[PDB]
């Protein structure tokens, strides 16, 4: 994978000029898959 | 732009170079390495493995039968069993060996030599045979008696079924080359000596016995053996496209 | 003593489950690339289904159907887990999961007399694929219980050389010596678990390459029998019964 | 379970002086090949020995060195301005066989490209032109023609250089679905079909195909493009016996049978 | 100047290549990131609804 | 022989770009030549 | 067993001021040739002297700095778009004379090859064309043609250029089974033939040969090749008499009885 | 990347350039470096060495002979017995020797010379003589009385065989050039001078004794001796390939 | 003559790789010059 060594010095003025980010992680996707109010834990039924 | 006088070299395609360079897929990330048995980090592991000679290469011996060295009730004494240049890496019995094949994957070696050899007649048939290694100078040994002024063992059939001669590393150069042809390089100046079998008793059994047996022949290289300078083995090779 | 001394004892008893194996006889016993069978790791695995281990009841001793030392006898192998893929609850735990893992301990069995010489390698090689035909068989690829005879020993029915199968996990029964060889085997793949109906991670061959002889009289009719038990096992993706 | 121990080292063994032996006790020569195990007998056991400081290395005989060097895989000319290679090491021999040395092996690869022009009657032309190497995954629609549409690669990785400029190359990482690539495999590419022609094979080692093209029309003339392959990285499990019968197709292990390895001689008893 | 040796793959194009490169407007400065909703980083959000 | 002194700096993200490994040493063979329970000392007859 | 020392010197040795010298004591002119040494006189004991810090280096007739640069090895043109050369530094004098200036010699050396197109009438082409160099090791199969299978290089080395980039330059280690390169070997080749020409060659020093293709077919033309080798790191021992007849032969040392080196002049008396 | 420009020279092969580049063999372990005699780092340790002068090289001396001064019962006095330029890279009797290979092998030189003789008459024959060396700015000395007003030895012929003149480095510049051609370069302005040898006295011997004997001639460079500016030796040519 | 100051870091593996060794001094020329047992001093006579 990914070398936890290697070199990250930028040769030019502006940041577009810089190379691809290198972050690549994932946030929690519960803005898109649960946008709800009232939480409905998973061992509960979800309406009453 | 930092100044810069590109060299000689430049823009070729060393197949040995190593260098690093872009990946097709920067951020890839593999499978995890799993835990399997065997890892193997260093062919040395593989050559030290023994292997079967396939020592009787004659024209009656097909298969099977050219693993095997014949051995039968003799009516004559100091008799030969068997001879062979000990040589690793040249064509004959030794070729298709493990040893053989990788020693054939290079240009030279170094190392002494495990020969072990294993009796498979009857629980009955007994018998005595001396197994010599003759250093390099002249010619195989002609008799039993030129034979053991060299290095030997005598063997003696038994419970413990086989046997080991070492040929030890005696040579001028630390290395010698993996190939004795001649014509060309004059390589057979590292002809490493040979092996040869002979009965130092005889081969004696019991009533209606069989009156031949078998003797299998291991080769391996020891733990001061080396290898160096890659080669494309000669063995493999193409005429055309495969189907 | 044997440790004291640094030798091993010709005599062994293998016990698995309701099984026990013994041989009076042995060469010592071969441990697969030096590692006794294993779990798979919580690290290493990959199908999140709780799996099924079912014990002695499939980590046993099944004895195949025995093979004869024939004067023109080539050799004979199985597959692994073919051969057992319809044997006991190994079999029926094979069949009805997707997924199997296993380690195994094999005995071979050939008596004969001290008047009797011969030599047989019996060997485990792992993915040995019998690829002599342009279109191989499966009644060759996968024998079943009974096996299947060799056809062309001296290539290993593979295109390499059957004097260096010596480098995979082997002994030799060289009849003056013993009369039984006896191998553990570790899981071996390029993954975590597999499909026992569809892949065979090791094959058992036994190929004689000292023919057998004997003082003249003495029995003829001589057997090979093997004795293979599954260990450390352990099975996922439950469903109904599936064969190959 | 690992009850064997695999230390590490730099150099062969050293040898140590010794001196005769004899006695009932040590029998260092006495072997048994049943058991499995290689002898164990030493060199100065068997023979009086003298100190030997053995500095000699171990390092060109490690996986890293005796793969780690390029080898051709692939060699072709376009038809049409296009060529679409499937990705495999069945076509070449030498990097083949080395390779089914190890049952099981990962490893990055360093992929090197040298490609010119030639006309109709095969000889080279000294003509610059770009060409383009698409890697299409398997799934991904391949391009039938020259101008197709897959050309724009927005997703497929493409290199595009050229033939008056140095030979590409690009570094791949350990791609197969397993966890290491396999070089021989006893089993079926797939559940409920037992044909010989799916048997020996695993699909994981199949990643796709290289798709190669000129980016505008040649005249009359051809690519000729040639595929280096160099391991790099490698960790092998299970070494193999070594082929020893000629490779006959590209797909499949079948071989001719034969009745010998080495050539023969007069007597066993003359070396 | 420093001596070098160029490569094979120099002059290349991949098309996954990550290199710096000069700016067509080097002094430029961007508007400024405002807070707009449904900021996404990963597609494995996307995939999971 | 190998230089004990040569830079190792990685230009690249991911490992797979580096250059080749340089240990290149050897193990003890004893998986692959003794892979056998009891041991069997040099000085002493393999069975009894 | 050393009992002579050799300190070393970065400059070469000073001049004292010395003054007259009347006495039957020190006698520094008196010598004696017999001994297998050479004078011991000293200048400053000879006449009279002054002083004189000199700051002469030493450097370059040191071995490095006389052998560390590249010089002609190989001169060759393709036949069927192929060459084959065995490694041998005999051909071309100037280097081969060098060398034979020490009697055993340890090194690395630099290769450089030069190659360009020239047509049937050798005359030279601006054509740019791909071509391969691989090193065939003693043992490993020689390709017979332009295309056949041993071109792949799977294990031999082998450089891929073209003729419209920069000469090829390549490193090589001290690759000899002997613990140095000799230049001179009064022996024999091998055991049982005593036949003249196996006498002075030592088969150690042949490392293999070169063989050089295009990568595809010229259509009517040639390659030329010119191959420069660059010694580095050098360790030498034993200087030799330097060669004082025109070589005649590739592989031996043979040459033409002659009775004088320098010519001759009216008579001894007049310089 | 890294913005770079590229400068003349860029791609040159120069033959004495020292740049690093890839090895073939990236791995390879060469054999261990052994304990041999003789090992030198620098060729000055070789030029300090004396070796012979082919100083009678003149029509009737052929072969060995070349290598004696002769030496005869004079019936005269003053006589000269030789003479040479003490240049040791021009055309000449310095040519074949190691000082003069050497030498040949570099543009410029610097430093004292040590000239040897041996004396090889009989132990009854006795002499005296008397060695020149004439710093330049004319020609040779034409008697031995304008000759002993240079740097000059006088030999006694006696059990300790042989004498050494030392022409001593007496030049306007720190360095010499090794040719003195003419016609292109007028180099004839480094002439470093001569040496001649002149009867002192006389060469006696006893009754029957040959009245002609021999004197070799060595000559090697002094420790303030060095060379700069490598050059190919002129001596080593072809016209062709070897057989 | 040679800078006291340059840059000397090795970039390849090998030391076959490496430029050209920069040493170049000289040795005293005895074992050359003066192989002889007995020393035999500059002020003295050779023989006696
Ligand atoms: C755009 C750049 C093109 C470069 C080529 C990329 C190739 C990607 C595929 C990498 C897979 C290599 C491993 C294959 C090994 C198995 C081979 C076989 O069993 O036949
Ligand atoms: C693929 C790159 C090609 C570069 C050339 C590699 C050559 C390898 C051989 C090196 C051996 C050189 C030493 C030979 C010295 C002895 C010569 C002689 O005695 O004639
Ligand atoms: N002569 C045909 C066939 C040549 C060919 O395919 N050669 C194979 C071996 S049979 C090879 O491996 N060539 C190596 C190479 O040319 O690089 C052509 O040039 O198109
Ligand atoms: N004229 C022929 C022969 C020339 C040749 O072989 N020259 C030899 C010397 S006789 C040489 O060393 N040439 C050096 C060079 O051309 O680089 C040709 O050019 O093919
Ligand atoms: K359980
Ligand atoms: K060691
Ligand atoms: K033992
Ligand atoms: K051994
Ligand atoms: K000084
Ligand atoms: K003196
Ligand atoms: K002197």
């Amino acid at each position: 994978g990914s070398n936890i060594h290697y070199t990250n010095i930028n040769y030019y003025e502006n940041a577009a000029s810089n190379s691809l980010n290198k972050q690549d992680f994932t946030q929690d996707p519960e803005k898109f898959t649960r946008p709800v109010v009232d939480v409905m834990k998973e061992a509960a039924v979800p309406l009453k | 732009g930092i100044p810069t006088l590109y060299t000689p070299g430049s823009g070729q395609f060393l197949t040995t170079d190593d260098f690093q360079t872009p990946c097709m897929l920067p951020k890839f990330q593999p499978t995890p390495v799993i835990d399997i048995p065997g890892e193997v980090k260093n062919f040395l592991e593989v050559v030290q493995v023994e292997s079967l000679v396939e020592i009787n290469n004659v024209e009656s011996a097909e298969g099977v039968a050219r693993y095997r060295i014949p051995l039968n009730v003799q009516d004559a004494m100091d008799g030969q069993i068997m001879a062979l240049r000990v040589d690793p890496g040249i064509d004959g019995p030794m070729q298709s060996t493990l040893l053989g094949v990788f020693t054939r994957y290079y240009a030279q070696w170094s190392g002494s030599l495990d020969f072990t050899f294993m009796f498979c007649g009857t629980f009955m048939t007994t018998g005595k045979v001396i197994i010599a290694y003759t250093p390099p100078g002249g010619d195989q040994p002609t008799n039993r008696r030129q034979a053991m002024l060299g290095t030997h063992v005598v063997w003696d059939f038994g419970l413990q079924s086989s046997i080991t001669l070492v040929v030890p590393w005696i040579s001028s150069g630390h290395f010698r080359g993996t190939t004795l042809e001649n014509t060309i390089y004059k390589y057979r100046y590292y002809e490493a000596g040979y092996i040869t079998m002979w009965y130092q008793t005889n081969m004696v059994v019991p009533p209606n016995f069989p009156t031949t047996a078998s003797i299998l022949m291991f080769v391996a290289a020891q733990p001061n053996f080396s290898l160096r300078i890659l080669k494309d083995r000669p063995d493999i090779s193409q005429e055309g496209a495969l189907q | 003593s044997a440790e004291a001394c640094g030798y091993s004892d010709r005599v062994a008893q293998l016990t698995l489950g309701n099984s026990t194996i013994t041989t009076q006889e042995a060469a010592n016993i071969v441990v697969g690339y030096g590692r006794w069978p294993t779990s798979l790791r919580d690290t290493d695995a990959t199908a999140v289904d709780k799996p099924t281990q079912p014990g002695v009841s499939a980590e046993r001793f099944y004895t195949l159907p025995s093979v004869q030392w024939t004067n023109s006898f080539k050799g004979h192998y199985w597959k692994l887990p073919d051969a057992l893929s319809e044997l006991g609850l190994f079999g029926q735990n094979l069949q009805f999961h997707y997924l199997y893992r296993g380690g195994w301990v094999i005995h071979v069995q050939c008596n004969a007399t001290k008047f009797h010489q011969g030599t047989l390698l019996v060997v485990a090689t792992p993915e040995h694929k019998i690829q002599s035909a342009e279109s191989p068989a499966f009644a060759r690829t996968n024998p079943g219980e009974q096996g299947a005879a060799y056809q062309f020993p001296f290539t290993f029915e593979d295109g390499t050389a059957l004097g260096n199968a010596l480098i995979y996990p082997h002994q030799w029964v060289n009849l003056r010596t013993n009369n039984s060889a006896t191998l553990v085997l570790p899981y071996v793949n390029a993954l975590p678990m597999d499909s026992g109906i569809r892949h065979n991670n090791w094959t058992l061959s036994v190929i004689p390459i000292v023919p057998l002889e004997y003082a003249a009289g003495a029995t003829t009719y001589v057997p090979i029998t093997v004795t293979i038990a599954p260990m450390c096992t352990e099975y996922n993706g439950l469903r109904a019964a599936v064969t190959q | 379970g690992q009850v064997i121990k695999s230390a590490v080292r730099s150099t062969v063994e050293n040898t140590v002086q010794s001196t005769h032996s004899i006695t009932t006790e040590a029998t260092p020569a006495l072997q048994a090949a049943e058991t499995g195990a290689t002898s164990n007998a030493s060199d100065e056991s068997m023979i009086e020995t003298r100190n030997v400081v053995n500095t000699h290395g171990v390092a060109e005989t490690s996986l890293e060195a005796f793969y780690g060097r390029a080898g051709l895989v692939a060699m072709f000319s376009t038809d049409g301005g296009i060529y679409r290679w499937y990705i495999n090491f069945g076509e070449y021999v030498q990097l083949r066989a080395k390779l089914e040395l190890l049952t099981y092996a990962r490893f990055d690869m360093e992929f090197t490209i040298v490609a010119q022009v030639v006309n109709a009657q095969s000889k080279v032309q000294d003509f610059n032109v770009d060409y383009q190497v698409m890697f299409v995954p398997p799934g991904a629609s391949v391009p039938e023609n020259q101008d197709s549409y897959q050309w724009q690669s927005s997703c497929n990785p493409s290199v595009i250089s050229n033939t008056g400029l140095p030979p590409a190359r690009v570094s791949v990482p350990f791609m197969s679905s397993a966890n290491a690539y396999s070089f021989s495999y006893d089993g079926y590419t797939q559940f409920g079909d037992t044909s010989g022609s799916s048997y020996g094979i695993v699909p994981s080692n199949y990643l796709g195909m290289l798709v190669v093209r000129t980016c505008e029309d040649l005249d009359g003339t051809r690519l000729r493009v040639r595929v280096y392959a160099k391991p790099k990285h490698v960790k092998g499990w299970i070494p193999r016996s070594p082929r020893m019968t000629p490779y006959k197709s590209r797909y499949t292990g079948v071989y001719t049978d034969t009745t010998k390895f080495c050539a023969n001689r007069a007597r066993i008893t003359t070396a």
